[PDB]
């Protein structure tokens, strides 16, 4: 089925004009979309972010050491997604899906847009089921629904990780005692820290199962 | 010879502009310039788009003129490494700067590389 | 000790201060020192204090 | 425009060469009936494209060093700070109000410097080492950099002799 | 007053002085007169010193600089549209963009001639039949009654098939890359079994 | 080469086109 | 022609008081940047200054 339907399509190219500091200016792509992933010949991704009227603003994902002026830029015809699912539980991967824990490639997932539309009003109720932290300056006083975004706002070594590493942690000791509908799975986004620092939360949540 | 020797454009302060007819260097590469009244190394930071790469000087710059060679090493700044590298004083770029002769190098290693992976990290308190 | 762009006085100090405290040695004995200095201290252009 | 696209036109491409040759017998004498409006063309020297703020904008200069003593006709000494593809960026050592646009900036081949030595214990110089005090020009003296590095780790031995200032809080 | 359309859109302030050029070139069919008109000037400053001194240097008077041009485009190589442009040009002291200007007029005048200059790069030498049926093939991808002008190379890195270089675009109907995806959807879909 | 001083023009006017644009198509016949 | 330096004064040539500038810098390309003495409204791009 594959091979009876098999074009192998047309690929808009684009040549590096300047590069510097994580930009590349990309002269021509010009079927480019804003937002859409693209592939320099080094095998570094980039992402179409402001198309003009004489280049495209391409910022890299990754060391830009590797693209030179002249430079071949492939589009990729795709905007920016990652690997969605359950086999991403359980996993570490980067700031785009690719796991960094050693363990192969995400079996058991699917790809999808990393900028999706929020729902809208209709496809919304009402915040009623609580979540528990475990934290109970936070369950009493300052109590947190299904649903509800809160802000864990401090200043420089408060308690900030410490707090949601307990909503983690305790979601864990939740999930044993509810029923499989109600169990909660989390996703902890760690941006502009230290790769130690993370790798001694992958070690917390290994041994307390979360 | 002349390709992949190229020449100093403009100078502004500590930032070397240099025109390459042909292959530029890459980013974070070595480039050294002929002449000057020290040894003058310049790090490329960025392609400026025009065969003109843009760079930062390891030295003063005073005396450069805009014609000046520039000699591409094909690689970072490389210095000393090892043991030998032990009990001796260096500068940015690996000489050494303590008049007891030249360093024993067991390698030279570019002095830019990436961080350890995740994979790599020691959680031991 | 990497020297990043204080006192070439204090650079002097402690390289003076180690060969003292045999930390470095000098000559034939300085496969037996134990630090090594790396200095682009705070006469240096801007490019040098950038990459020491 | 790419630069591929501009470096094809070095090779020769025209086919018909009706007014190459056209010009080319009436191109010198037109430019000979305006020579009481050409300025002298400027290579080696320079021509103050745009002066203002005490910074002037240098056409020309084309063997200056950065960080070079420059000379304005007008006997004002600059600094050619940024040696730009285009001009000289130079810092003016003086008032700008007498340089115009169109003086010639003469390169002295020397980085910036001053007269030091015996001869010059005793005067009273403005920033740039020239006399003030009116007592005539430095003699026994001779002319160094002002922007020289500082010595390095190997160059200097700790603090030993011990400079009196006299006033008894400072020396206690 | 609507001129002819431009064949291509260009950006700006010596491509759009060329798209004008290039609008009042074909409304007299002096496209190609204007041409060589614009690559004799090219030509020119490669001799001339004192006819790029009117374009390098800032010091020339601009009564002297449109007074040189004006004065030795007379009686002969007018065209009254290269007349006009390079005293146009003269009075902003933009001679310097004549460059540039003529190069964005062939990217009008090569896409005026609807010809697409291509690139296709096989395994092995091309015999008869091979060539008219990937052209017929290639044909496929040209956005218009566009007539390709299609280049040969030779690369053993694919093994058959051929890969298109448009130098904008690149189609790659080798098979070295039919199998790679082969492979990569085989690798793909046995993950998800 | 001797062509590079005009690689890249610089202009003194941002509505350059509309000097132009005034004296190239008054110039049709 | 050449240039007014630096600080010089200017006539605006026709206007209806006297219309002092100082000049305060060469821009390039045959202009002299100035700022006035007194008010600039009612002032023609092409009014003749003569200067003093
Ligand atoms: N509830 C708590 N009881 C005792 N100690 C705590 C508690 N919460 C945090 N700490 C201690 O405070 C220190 C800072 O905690 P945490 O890592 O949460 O800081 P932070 O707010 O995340 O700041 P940063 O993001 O800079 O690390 C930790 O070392 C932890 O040991
Ligand atoms: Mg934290």
């Amino acid at each position: 089925e594959w091979e009876k339907s098999y074009q192998p399509p047309v690929i808009h190219l684009g040549r590096v004009l300047s590069v510097g500091d994580g930009i590349a200016r990309v002269y021509g792509l010009k079927s480019v979309q804003a937002g859409e992933l693209v592939c320099f010949d080094s095998g570094v991704k980039g992402m179409a972010l402001n198309l003009q009227a004489d280049h495209v603003g391409v910022v890299v994902f990754g060391n830009d050491s590797v693209i030179h002026q002249g430079d071949l830029v492939y589009r990729t015809g795709q905007i920016v997604n990652v690997p969605i699912g359950p086999g991403t539980l359980g996993r570490v991967t980067d700031g785009l899906g690719q796991p960094i824990d050693g363990k192969g490639p995400l079996t058991n997932v699917r790809s999808s847009l990393v900028e999706v539309k929020a729902p809208g009003i209709i496809a919304r109720q009402s915040v009623r089921e609580p979540l528990f932290t475990g934290v109970k300056a936070v369950d009493a006083l300052v109590p947190i629904g299904r649903g509800q975004r809160e802000l864990i706002i401090g200043d420089r070594q408060t308690g900030k990780t410490a707090v949601a590493i307990d909503a983690i942690i305790h979601q864990k000791n939740c999930n044993e005692q509810v029923p499989k509908a109600q169990r909660v799975y989390c996703v902890y986004v760690a941006v502009g820290q230290k790769r130690s620092t993370v790798a001694q939360l992958v070690k917390l949540f290994t041994q307390t199962g979360a | 010879p002349a390709i992949d020797a190229g020449y100093v454009s403009q100078v502004i302060g500590p930032v070397v502009d240099v025109r390459f007819d042909g292959e530029l260097p890459s980013i974070l590469s070595s480039l050294e310039v002929e002449g000057h009244s020290v040894r003058l190394v310049l790090e490329v930071a960025q392609h400026m788009g025009d065969n003109t790469v843009r760079c930062i000087a390891m030295d003063s710059t005073d005396g450069l003129v805009r014609g000046q060679k520039v000699v591409d090493t094909g690689s970072p700044i490389k210095v000393p490494v090892g043991r030998g590298t032990l009990g001796r004083i260096m500068n940015v770029i690996g000489e050494p700067v303590d008049e007891q002769g030249p360093i024993d190098a067991a390698d030279i290693w570019s002095i830019h590389r990436e961080a350890p992976e995740f994979t790599e990290q020691s959680t031991e308190q | 000790f990497a020297g990043v762009g204080e006192r070439t006085r204090e650079g002097n100090d402690l390289y003076r201060e180690m060969i003292e405290s045999g930390v470095i040695k000098l000559g034939a004995e300085r496969g037996n020192s134990k630090c090594t200095l790396v200095y682009g201290q705070m006469n240096e252009p801007p490019g040098a204090r950038a990459r020491v | 425009a790419d630069a591929k696209a501009l470096d094809e036109l070095r090779k020769p491409k025209f086919s018909s060469k009706y007014l190459i040759q056209h010009v080319s017998q009436k191109l010198i004498p037109a430019v000979k009936e305006w020579e009481k409006s050409y300025q002298p063309p400027v290579i080696h020297l320079g021509r103050v494209l745009s002066v203002g703020d005490g910074i002037a904008r240098v056409y020309g200069l084309k063997s200056v060093q950065a960080g070079e003593l420059v000379c304005f006709d007008s006997g004002v000494k600059g600094m050619a700070l940024n040696l730009q593809a285009d001009h000289v960026g130079v810092v003016v050592f003086g008032n700008d109000s007498v340089i115009h646009q169109g003086d010639l900036v003469y390169r002295t081949g020397q980085i910036v410097n001053v007269p030091i030595g015996p001869g010059t214990l005793g005067r009273v110089t403005d920033g740039l080492g020239q006399p003030i005090d009116g007592k005539g020009p430095l003699t026994n003296v001779r002319s160094s950099l002002v922007e020289v590095k500082a010595p390095g780790i190997i160059a200097r031995q700790s603090v030993r002799e011990p400079l009196f200032t006299g006033v008894k809080a400072v020396d206690a | 007053l609507k001129l002819p359309t431009a064949p291509l859109q260009l950006s700006g302030t010596s491509a759009q002085i060329a798209t004008l050029l290039w609008q009042v070139a074909a409304k007299e069919n002096q496209l190609d007169k204007v041409q060589d008109e614009l690559y004799q000037f090219i030509e020119l400053f490669k001799q001339h010193s004192e006819l790029r001194r009117l374009a390098t240097d800032p010091f020339v008077p601009t009564l002297v600089r449109t007074k040189i041009i004006s004065s030795v485009l007379k009686d002969s190589g007018a065209s009254e549209i290269t007349k006009k442009l390079f005293e146009a040009l003269a009075d902003e002291g933009a001679l310097s963009a004549l460059l540039e200007v003529t190069v964005n007029y062939e990217e009008l005048m090569l896409a005026h001639k609807k010809e697409v200059y291509c690139t296709v790069i096989t395994a092995e030498p091309l015999d008869k039949l091979e060539r008219v049926e990937l052209t017929k093939k290639a044909e496929k991808f040209v956005d218009a009654g566009f007539k390709l002008v299609m280049q040969e190379k030779i690369d053993k890195k694919l093994l058959g098939g051929f890969v298109i270089e448009f130098s904008d675009r690149r189609v790659d109907m080798s098979t070295a890359k039919k199998v790679e995806e082969f492979n990569n959807f085989v690798n793909k879909l046995v993950l998800s079994i």
